[PDB]
């Protein structure tokens, strides 16, 4: 410990930063929720989700329904006369994504560059106070982050604990990530590095972006998928104990009628 | 064990990962007022840690099983997010108070 | 029991009471709108979001039980802050069939329709108004269609 | 007199206006607060209608 | 309860900040006096030790859920006559409302 550093500037540097750094991040989750803005949805549209929902619910449950119902919704989906996905079909727009090029794709897009606009505030923030000595960090650091570190001290001696103001708001805005969840719950947007990133539940989950090709693979789906009556064990239950009927009919004559 | 509901694993991992986060930073509140080296502090936090889960397990006790499927998350969570909250209160107030 | 009761509660957990009677949709017309009025006149001060759904539950119940005095009541309140909104159309409209004069609430819910496609409530309200008028077979025929 | 070696890094900078820091400070609040209420009645209007 | 836990997550916070206070004024000391590497009194660290445990047992208390994993015991009590009503379709043709039309 040496380099005695004065009142005044731990009273005008950190907290106002701290603030800064933490109102900043507030502000972006409340216009990021402002500048939410709805999709219009087509009722055609809305129909193809909901039988895709349909399908989808009756590949999930399946086991617990009637064999000649099943064989009856698998015929009335396939039908090979007709066939509702088979004649009804909607405009079709020409794709682009290719098989390596989507593969690569998949990582190229990434989220690599997300980071400037934070270094544009540090850059402020570092050009507002030219030399400043803010803190030292316990953890020990080589010399070749010191340029980056101090970056406006001229000081080669000097070891590279001690830390900028830049860097100061840098670990300042990953510090609170995990704390602006706790006040406002799971679902946080207040991250100040992913500023231009979207991050949200996301409106109209179903997005049919090629309504026939969805149409067919979920008609070759449902066709692979086989049945198996799991109602057909009725066995198990059959030599059993029944004590949970015994267990809350004791706690159910406390309560009276109000 | 058939049928499990969304919502209720949804709300248990949200109160621990809550738990796990304040029991961190106020670890990292006690690191910074004590002041000690990198090694000692990280060792710290690691029992902290085993402290903290040690007590969410004595929480639960018996009918635990309908409560949590497995013990993997609640030993093994947040362990990089958690500390990487930690460090900040760390030199929040080792530096404040020291140095300053 | 009625001043016995009135004494052995706070605002706090009538509202809660309400809450679970909305999540349990319960038919307790007569407990609604007497819990739902007695805070109305009692706290009146905060939850305004809170109110407005205990307002429209109030009203709904009254459409039920006798009075639509306090109906009005509460659809003048809903109709001062939001000018335009299609769920006060739907409950005036509602109204309107509970009262008399069947064929301007099915015009207003042609209007309605006419701004919003997509109405839920409006064809189901319409579908209800056919099933005690007419026949429930064509009832029944657009139910399928609204459901298809 | 009093030498300066390598300029000054341990004093606060002679040219710090805080009219400007504090402006900042109590606008960035006045902002929240004022997008909060902004908030609050767009959920509720989108909500109802 | 609860208010009784926040209460004393309260107290042992402020008794951290005070032990923080205590350790600040005995560094501001060594300070003032050369060499003399000295550590701080092991009282009040065991005091911040104390405030520590002690606002760590009501942080987990105060969010306490834990709700069931199986989706069969919340309808378990449930009844079919509430889910045979439902609130699309209301007809509002009864023998209450002209039994209460007078009063």
């Amino acid at each position: 410990p040496e380099l005695l550093l004065d009142s005044n500037i731990r009273l005008w540097v950190v907290l106002p930063i701290v603030i800064i750094t933490f109102f900043v991040g507030m502000i972006r989750h409340y216009v990021s929720i402002l500048l939410q803005s709805d999709k219009k949805l087509t009722q055609e549209q809305v129909s193809d989700s909901q039988v895709l929902i349909r399908s989808r619910v009756l590949r999930e449950n399946g086991k617990y329904i009637p064999k000649q119902s099943f064989l009856t919704r698998k015929y009335y989906f396939n039908n090979p006369e007709d066939g509702f996905f088979k004649k009804t079909k909607r405009k079709v727009v020409p794709p682009s994504p290719m098989t390596d090029p989507t593969m690569l794709t998949d990582m190229m897009k990434g989220n690599v560059t997300n980071v400037l606009p934070m270094i544009l505030i540090g850059g402020w923030i570092n050009m507002t106070f030219s030399g400043f000595v803010t803190t030292k960090v316990p953890f020990p650091l080589t010399l070749r982050f010191k340029p980056m570190l101090q970056q406006g001290i001229e000081l080669l001696t000097l070891d590279a604990s001690w830390v900028s103001s830049a860097s100061w708001y840098f670990l300042n805005v990953f510090g609170l990530r995990s704390i602006y969840s706790l006040i406002l719950g799971q679902d946080n947007a207040a991250d100040q590095s992913r500023m231009m990133q979207e991050q949200m539940t996301g409106a109209a989950m179903a997005m049919p972006a090629d309504t026939n090709k969805a149409f067919k693979t979920e008609w070759e789906a449902l066709e692979l998928t086989d049945h198996q009556w799991a109602l057909d064990d009725v066995e198990e239950e059959l030599m059993a104990k029944d004590l949970h009927f015994e267990g809350m009919f004791k706690k159910e004559l406390q309560t009276s009628i109000f | 064990p058939p049928f499990i509901s969304e919502a209720a694993v949804r709300g248990n991992a949200a109160v621990l990962d809550y738990c796990r986060t304040s029991v961190s930073a106020l670890s990292g509140a006690t690191a910074g007022i004590l002041g000690l080296t990198g090694l000692y502090g990280f060792i710290f936090y690691l029992l902290a840690s085993v402290l903290l889960s040690l007590l969410l397990i004595l929480k639960a006790g018996r009918r635990w099983n309908k409560y949590f499927k497995s013990r993997r998350p609640l030993f093994t969570g947040g362990l990089i997010g958690g500390l990487f909250t930690y460090v900040l209160f760390w030199t929040f107030l080792y530096g404040m108070v020291h140095v300053y | 029991a009625k001043v016995s009761e009135l004494y052995d509660v706070t605002w706090e957990e009538m509202r809660d009471k309400m809450r679970k009677w909305r999540e349990e949709n319960s038919r307790n017309s007569e407990q609604i709108v007497e819990v739902g009025e007695e805070l109305i006149n009692e706290y009146a001060s905060k939850l305004g979001d809170d109110i407005w759904i205990i307002y429209e539950q109030v009203m709904i119940a009254a459409l039920d039980y006798g009075r639509d005095d306090l109906a009005l009541f509460c659809l003048q309140e809903l109709r001062r802050q939001f000018p335009g909104s299609h769920r006060v159309k739907r409950l005036t409209g509602m109204r309107f069939e509970a009262m008399e004069r069947y064929d301007d609430a099915i015009q207003l819910y042609d209007r309605i329709l006419q701004e919003d496609p997509t109405n839920t409530a409006a064809r189901k309200r319409k579908i209800a108004i056919r099933k005690a008028q007419g026949k429930n077979v064509e009832a029944i025929r657009e139910l399928n269609e609204y459901l298809e | 007199t009093r030498v300066y070696p390598s300029k000054q890094f341990d004093v606060l900078k002679d040219d710090y206006d805080y009219v400007l820091i504090s402006s900042v400070l109590f606008g960035l609040v006045f902002a929240t607060m004022i997008t909060k209420r902004l908030a609050q009645v767009k959920l509720l209007n989108r909500a109802w209608r | 309860a609860p208010s009784l836990w926040k209460g004393l997550v309260g107290i042992g916070l402020f008794a951290l900040a005070h032990a923080a206070f205590s350790a600040a004024q005995h560094r501001s000391y060594m300070r003032l006096t050369e060499k003399e590497d000295e550590s701080l009194p092991i009282d009040i660290v065991l005091q911040t030790l104390l405030a520590f445990a002690v606002t760590c047992y009501g942080i987990v208390h105060i969010a306490g859920e834990f709700k069931d994993m199986d989706a069969t015991s919340e309808l378990k009590n449930k009844t079919f006559d509430t889910l045979r009503n439902h609130p699309s379709f209301y007809v509002f043709n009864h023998r209450g409302r002209v039994l209460f039309r007078p009063s």
